[PDB]
């Protein structure tokens, strides 16, 4: 919420970190959290995660 | 804001440095006098007018307040005078005449290293006035530091006992970096050679904790270099030409965070340089 | 202005000590201190570190004192220590857990 | 006089913390100008005045720091301080047993977040924010081989880089001392990992104490603070002018 719904930080400063958080939650079996974050964020992180991994998480 | 100060000197000014707290300003000129003003709240109070030199005074260097109000001055008369303030007055405190030529630059060591003042003379001799209390100074002279003559000396920030290092720039078109050994003797360790003319001022960049040592050096020809050492173990310095100036460059001064360099040259112009994200130093002024 | 032999008697010294001890129980310490000043005036019988904040060696003139703490052996100028201890309750020296002002109670 | 350098008629030097002392040849002596350049530096004196560092409460300090950053006008600082408020919560404290849960440091919003922020402000050379973060995230930190590795892996600040964090804190303390905030410098430096009976109340003195050098009678600091504000002699009647002979 703070990162996305906000002399400032770069616009894509946290994109790598959000992708890493999604992958961290997915690789430990918590696909629910990753999918929920992907759906809530939508296009803000959708273009950064490849389609195949997103489909795998969704399925 | 601007706090313009009327020096009231009888000749051209050669240096002007305020104190560590940024309240008291000391200037030196060819009139053989050093004036210490009080520039608090944009004021002009002539606290003292120190006249003890027989020749023009080149550089002045305040000491850290941890050791009290101490000012050092180097002059053309082969004479280094240290002024210490006590009881509300500035008076001559120590006298050094160990050099046979004009002493060009004085730079106090970091307060972690103690109370050490490094002087560079035109005869190629560098003297470090270590202080051991009780009002006596021991001099560890680095004789034959430069072939023609040392022009400026800058200390390296205390980085982790303590390894003391400082940078010297002489008239032999090169920069010399010094460190003391375990016993105490100061031995040259690495030689820097990229200037085509006299090295007039070498200035280390103050450390903010980054693992990168930076040195800004100006030359007689007009070349200003940025000597970066990204790896401390490697101890390899890669010069980067900051800019080529049409005239001589006299002084280079870093910021407190070592991100802005105050390049002042013989063309009576002061330029502020900030490093861009592309790695190229671009003028701000 | 009693004579030396009279004031050296054990009885008069006992009343003075009892009065001073009595005067401490009322917490009249400043008032008692003036009594000792008066007593010593007539009775012949009577009784470089750096500041942790400004790093300087040795009314408002009291601020130039050195508040040497007996527990952590640290201290500094009274003006600096009082200002530091006004808001904080720990020794300003790093890696020191002593509470110089809160310890005496 | 062949080897001596040509005299300088103009020069520029950074003096104080945010002042530039540049003088130029007049073209009758020159003119010395002191220019405030606090906007050029990445650190702010106002932020240094407004920042607080309470070890006991971290969320409160982070909230006040975010408010002060908004007051100054640093949006990035506001975002970073809110992130620190969220990420330094006391309910995220790592467990001793590594098998219970994954530590917040291993979470990408923990150590990786902090390292990214520190790298960004190292690029910006913001000693203020670097020291602030390295103190806020250190105050929270306050079989056998696996346990030691877990202890090393459960800290949002990398143990293999404590020297850099201590250097950050020391440099910011020096900057604060240069400004004049000795209390702030002492407060920041507390986060660095590597470091008689009263003559008035006649109670044993064990905490802060003032003892005159000339005579040697003293006691509790507040007692002399109250006593010497009115009187001038030693409270034990020795006659020593302690204020004159001790406050050198
Ligand atoms: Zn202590
Ligand atoms: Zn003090
Ligand atoms: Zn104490
Ligand atoms: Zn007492
Ligand atoms: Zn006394
Ligand atoms: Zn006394």
């Amino acid at each position: 919420r703070i990162i996305y719904c906000s002399s400032r930080l770069p616009p894509d400063f946290f994109g790598v970190l959000v992708r890493d958080m999604l992958h961290f939650y997915a690789e430990q079996g918590d696909v629910q959290m990753a999918v929920s974050v992907l759906i809530v964020l939508g296009e803000r992180v959708r273009k950064d995660i490849d389609e195949q991994t997103q489909e795998h998480w969704y399925t | 804001v601007i706090n313009t100060v009327d020096t009231s000197h009888e000749d051209m000014i050669h240096d002007a440095q305020m104190d560590y707290y940024g309240t008291r300003l000391a200037t030196c000129s060819s009139d053989r006098s050093v004036k210490i003003f009080d520039v608090r709240n944009g004021g002009q109070i002539l606290i003292a007018d120190l006249r003890g030199h027989e020749g023009p005074v080149w550089q002045v260097a305040w000491a850290h307040p941890m050791y009290g109000n101490i000012l050092a001055s180097c002059s053309y008369d082969r004479k280094v005078i240290i002024w210490r303030e006590e009881n509300g007055t500035w008076e001559k405190s120590h006298e050094h005449a160990g050099h046979d030529s004009s002493v060009n630059s004085v730079c106090w060591a970091p307060h972690d290293y103690g109370l050490i003042l490094a002087c560079g003379s035109s005869d190629g001799a560098i003297s470090l006035l270590t202080y051991t209390g009780e009002g006596q100074w021991e001099v560890k002279k680095i004789n034959n530091a430069h072939t023609i003559g040392c022009n400026a000396v800058s200390w390296a920030p205390a980085v982790v006992n303590y390894i003391k290092r400082f940078a010297s720039g002489g008239c032999d078109n090169l920069i010399k970096l010094w460190k003391e050994e375990e016993d105490g003797q100061w031995k040259e360790e690495q030689k820097l050679e990229a200037h085509s003319d006299w090295v007039r001022d070498v200035a280390w960049a103050p450390s903010i904790g980054l693992p990168t040592s930076t040195i800004a050096s100006c030359s007689q020809d007009g070349r200003v270099f940025i000597w970066t050492c990204d790896d401390a173990s490697s101890n390899t310095w890669s010069p980067k030409l900051l800019h080529k100036f049409n005239d001589v460059v006299w002084h280079v001064s870093w910021s407190i965070t070592a991100n802005i360099l105050a390049v002042s040259g013989g063309d009576n112009k002061v330029t502020l340089w900030k490093e861009s994200v592309d790695g190229q130093w671009v003028c701000i002024s | 202005g009693s004579p030396l032999d009279v004031l050296k008697d054990e009885r008069v010294q006992y009343w003075i000590e009892n009065y001073r001890n009595l005067l401490d129980a009322w917490r009249f310490w400043h008032k008692r201190a003036e009594f000792d000043i008066h007593r010593s005036k007539l009775d012949p019988s009577s009784k470089l570190p750096r500041c942790a904040l400004c790093l300087i060696n040795m009314l408002a003139q009291f601020n130039n004192w050195f508040t040497w703490c007996h527990n952590c052996r640290h201290g500094g100028h009274a003006g600096h220590m009082l200002s530091w201890f006004r808001d904080h309750a720990e020794c300003p020296v790093s890696a020191c857990t002593c509470k110089c002002m809160q310890l005496d109670t | 006089d062949a080897n001596i350098p040509f005299p300088r008629t103009s020069g520029a030097r950074f003096c104080g913390a945010g002042y530039l002392v540049y003088f130029t040849r007049p073209m009758a002596a020159g003119k010395v100008i002191i220019q405030d350049i606090a906007c050029l530096l990445p650190v702010h004196k106002s932020l240094g005045e407004l920042y607080i560092l309470n070890v006991n409460d971290i969320q409160e300090t982070c909230q006040k720091n975010a408010a002060s950053a908004l007051l100054v006008g640093r949006k990035d600082l506001v975002q970073v301080w809110s992130l620190a408020t969220v990420a330094t919560d006391l309910c995220l404290g790592p467990k001793s047993d590594p098998d219970l849960e994954t530590p917040w440091a291993r979470h990408p919003f923990g150590r990786q977040l902090l390292e990214s922020l520190l790298a960004h402000y190292c690029r910006l050379r913001d000693v203020q924010t670097l020291a602030m973060l390295c103190s806020v995230f250190e105050a929270q930190s306050r079989r056998e081989r696996e346990r030691d590795q877990h202890d090393k892996n459960k800290r949002l600040l990398d143990p293999a880089n404590t020297q850099q964090f201590d250097d950050f804190k020391k440099c910011y303390g020096e900057i604060l001392y240069r400004w004049g905030l000795r209390e702030k410098r002492a407060e920041v430096l507390k986060f660095v990992s590597c470091p008689f009976q009263c003559a008035i109340c006649h109670v044993a003195v064990r905490g802060s104490s003032n003892f005159c050098l000339t005579c040697g009678h003293g006691g509790h600091t507040s007692h002399m603070m109250e006593w010497f504000r009115t009187q001038e002699v030693c409270p034990t009647g020795c006659g020593c002018h302690c204020l004159l002979e001790s406050t050198f």
